[PDB]
């Protein structure tokens, strides 16, 4: 079990309230909340040295905590601000010195948006290998392209004949901004699956690019024409051919 | 374990009548830490009284210095009143300049 | 009283030994910790050096501790593409508690023995309209950077569980633009 | 300055 | 003379009144220079001597973090020790901590020490060798094993003969005008007849610094240690100290008794006789 931290993700409109739960059954007196912005280290928000006390960390402003019990150290965001877009890590330890090291939760990705209208699922297309490539190298590179998604929280995987593959797979390190200048820019992500000419030039082989998108929940309100951009899987697929 | 407070009442400077001074009450050798200390002028509690931060001796017994501004005279009687769990009654020690 | 990691990014050809640097101004530290962080994922503890220890070793990972100079170095022997990740230095003391450096993004570039650079055009599986440009088979020394109407991706990172058809590639697309010039 | 290598009893 | 830096900590559980009382005080010799009080408004380490005022923001930020850390450690320890002794939640308990270092007149390390108490009794003490612990009971013996595993002794020793003596030297230099001065005692003698055939002879020492002093009564030359009333050296509140020693004396034999005064600030030891 260790440290259990919920929810794993959440999209939240500016000024809305959220509570991040954090629970441990190890009877640890010390519990900690950290935040981590892109390409930065963890920064301590709040800590508790036991039931009945909390104390401010490095970056406590805009946050609240409580510790009525040893088990739970919940973090509250009263009025969600743009600056609170971050990844949150709860942790615990038996002692301050923590000779076995802190026990960390899995993390909570919070995205704060001007409105839920800014949230879009990915559009997904698979591009078939070039005849020029096949005849030059005897190899066949499929390209998958996920476009127009926000936020930038997706998991792209290749599925060949119903089983996930990793050999020949090469994914962009991070999603690309369609409008770099804009703060609310929708994202694009590309991936390659490279196989033998043989494996492509065969109509029995099935290639699926699967993009997991982390979006709105079902208890979120929606009054726009387009589909509610809920957490979902969007897929595009191609079939090999010899003719 | 319980230890009875020792009480010394005295002035910051040698007493000269009509000259601004400080009345001290040094309370030492007491355990536990909870204590009530008042400085009296003619039997009446002096409101504005300051004290040092709680500390203790090698034997773990606590000591505090209580002090307040006072102008000694011939007739005015000054005293320190200490209450502690170890005492039967609040102990009143009278300021005796000639001691 | 804080923790620092310079450089912030390191690019290394695979098989080559490398070093990641940690400096801290924290006094009377309990321990120093090195974490691995994969993108979108949480923390994996690599090494935990106690105040009383000068170093810790785990396989190809070796980390030194000099409390006096306030420095730790993480040694990665015979580096593999699978080592590619963000490495966080963390130092624990009473006053500050577990304090984190900014991290070093390690890119371990795969060795390409037979470069064959080329730009191919791929058509969409459903529509005849949409096409993509693929730049592939270039050596790990050459790099790709990004007109707001044409989008060019970074050279991809290999799936760190790959065992076949490993080579560098970048993708370019737009809404009429030609692939020959795209890169 | 205070001692700071704090270990719980 | 030789000098000391000492920190004193008092933690008192307040059952049903929320957080325990926490009072930290730092001393150079008998002068209080820093204070933390849990019940105070600031929640900062605060200056209490003029010579500490010249320490910058980093000093006050660091000492605030570290005194808060000790507070938090004491909060946990009150709970744990309550467990060790199987005591109810309804009773008030006290942890007391004193540690410090002594240097000679040459500024070099003489000794370091730490003693911990529970309810006004020895709990655990650092030994003279600064390498091992003496546990008072089976409760403290559990604490000893934890402190051995954490290498508490080795870290405390490094502080005691490093940071402790280094910052003592700095304080002694910065506040030398008060800390390294010697004020000799102004002395006098009082006479209080208790009966028609007996009288108290009280020997006074006022306005002396530092606090170390020897007031000794002698009859004809013989030391009267067994028959001398000797109050505790008390603070005047102006930075100086006061002390007296008294002897009950048969009337008309006052001239026989003599008070000897030994103090660093004296050119020669004083010998006093009654009017």
């Amino acid at each position: 079990a260790g440290v259990t931290q919920t929810p794993k993700f959440r999209i939240l409109k500016i000024g809305q309230s959220m509570t991040l739960q954090c629970t441990q059954d190890m009877n640890h007196n010390y519990m900690y909340w950290y935040r981590q912005d892109p390409g930065m280290g963890l920064k301590l928000i709040y800590y508790s040295v036991g039931a009945g006390i909390t104390d401010k960390g490095e970056v406590p402003n805009g946050y609240n905590v409580s510790r009525s019990t040893t088990e739970d150290f919940p973090l509250r965001l009263e009025s969600a601000a743009p600056s609170q877009t971050s990844v949150y890590f709860c942790a615990s330890s038996e002692t301050r010195g923590a000779p076995y090291g802190y026990t960390f939760g899995s993390g909570t990705r919070l995205t704060v948006v001007e409105d839920l209208n800014k949230v879009f699922p990915p559009e997904v297309a698979v591009f078939e290998p070039s005849e020029a490539e096949i005849s030059h190298t005897q190899k066949a590179t499929l390209v998958c392209l996920a476009t127009g998604f926000y936020p930038d929280h997706v998991e792209l995987s290749w599925w060949v004949n119903g089983k996930e593959v990793h050999s020949g797979v090469c994914t962009d390190p991070q999603p690309l901004k369609e409008q770099p200048a804009l703060n609310d820019s929708r994202y694009a992500l590309s991936s390659r699956l490279r196989v033998s000419a043989t494996f492509w030039q065969d109509p029995r082989n099935h290639f699926r690019c699967q993009v997991q998108f982390y979006g709105l929940s079902e208890n979120d309100e929606w009054t726009q024409d387009r589909a509610k951009p809920v957490t979902q899987i969007v897929s595009a697929e191609a079939w090999g051919r010899a003719d | 374990i319980q230890r009875t407070p020792k009480i010394q009442v005295y002035s910051r400077h040698p007493a000269e009548n009509g000259k601004s001074n400080f009345l001290n009450c040094y309370v030492s050798g007491f355990h536990p830490s909870d204590i009530e200390v008042d400085l009296l002028k003619n039997g009446e509690r002096i409101e504005k009284v300051e004290h040092s931060d709680l500390s203790f001796s090698k034997d773990w017994s606590f000591y505090l210095l209580y002090y307040t501004e006072f102008t000694p005279t011939e007739k005015d009687e000054y005293a320190c009143r200490v209450n502690h769990v170890t005492l039967s009654q609040p102990k009143i020690v009278k300021w005796d300049r000639d001691m | 009283q804080e923790v620092t990691q310079i450089p912030a990014a390191l690019s290394v050809p695979e098989g080559e030994n490398l070093v990641l640097n940690c400096s801290f101004t924290l006094r009377w530290i309990y321990n120093l910790q090195w974490f691995r962080q994969d993108p979108g994922k949480g923390l994996t503890s690599l090494l935990l050096i106690q105040s009383s220890q000068r170093e810790q070793t785990s396989g190809r990972l070796n980390a030194s501790l000099d409390k006096s100079s306030g420095r730790s170095t993480l040694y990665i022997a015979a580096s593999q593409p699978g080592d590619s990740a963000t490495y966080l230095c963390a130092v624990n003391n009473a006053g500050n508690m577990l304090t984190f450096g900014g991290g070093t993004r390690l890119m371990v570039k795969p060795h390409i023995q037979n470069p064959d650079p080329a730009v191919y055009q791929l058509r969409d599986s459903k529509s005849s309209d949409k096409s993509v440009c693929l730049f592939t088979d270039f050596d790990s020394q050459t790099n790709v950077s990004q007109d707001s109407d044409v989008y060019i991706t970074d050279k991809c990172v290999l799936d760190m569980r790959s065992m076949d058809f490993k080579s560098n590639s970048a993708v370019a697309w737009s809404n009429d633009f030609a692939c020959a010039n795209a890169f | 300055e205070l001692f700071s290598y704090l270990i719980e009893k | 003379g030789s000098h000391s830096m000492r920190y004193f900590f008092t933690s008192v559980s307040r059952p049903g009144r929320g957080e325990p009382r926490f009072i930290a005080v730092g001393y150079v010799d008998d002068t209080q220079f820093v204070r933390f009080d849990s019940d105070a408004a600031s929640q900062r380490m605060e200056p209490r001597a003029p010579w500490i005022e010249q320490e910058g923001p980093e000093y006050w930020d660091q000492e605030t973090r570290n005194v808060k850390a000790q507070s938090q450690t004491d909060r946990v320890d009150l709970g744990t020790l309550r467990g060790y002794y199987n005591q109810s939640e309804a009773g008030s308990h006290t942890i007391q901590i004193m540690y410090g270092c002594d240097v000679g007149s040459d500024g070099r390390f003489l000794r370091g020490y730490r003693q911990d108490a529970y309810d006004g009794k020895d709990y655990i003490a650092l030994n003279e060798d600064l390498r091992s612990w003496t546990a008072a009971d089976m409760a403290a013996q559990i604490t000893k094993r934890k402190w051995e595993a954490a290498h508490e002794a080795e870290q405390l020793r490094a502080y005691l003969d490093g940071t402790c003596v280094e910052w003592l030297r700095r304080y002694l230099e910065n506040g030398k005008e008060t800390l390294q001065r010697t004020d000799p005692p102004k002395t006098h003698m009082t006479h209080h007849p208790i009966s028609d055939h007996e009288a108290t002879l009280r020997c006074w020492a006022l306005g002396f610094y530092p606090a170390e002093i020897t007031l000794t009564w002698q009859r004809d030359g013989e030391d009267q240690t067994q028959d001398t009333e000797l109050v505790e050296t008390r603070p005047a509140g102006d930075g100086t100290f006061q002390k007296w020693a008294a002897v009950v004396v048969p009337s008309g034999e006052e001239q026989r008794y003599t008070c000897h005064v030994q103090h660093e600030g004296l050119p020669k030891p004083l010998t006093l006789r009654w009017e």
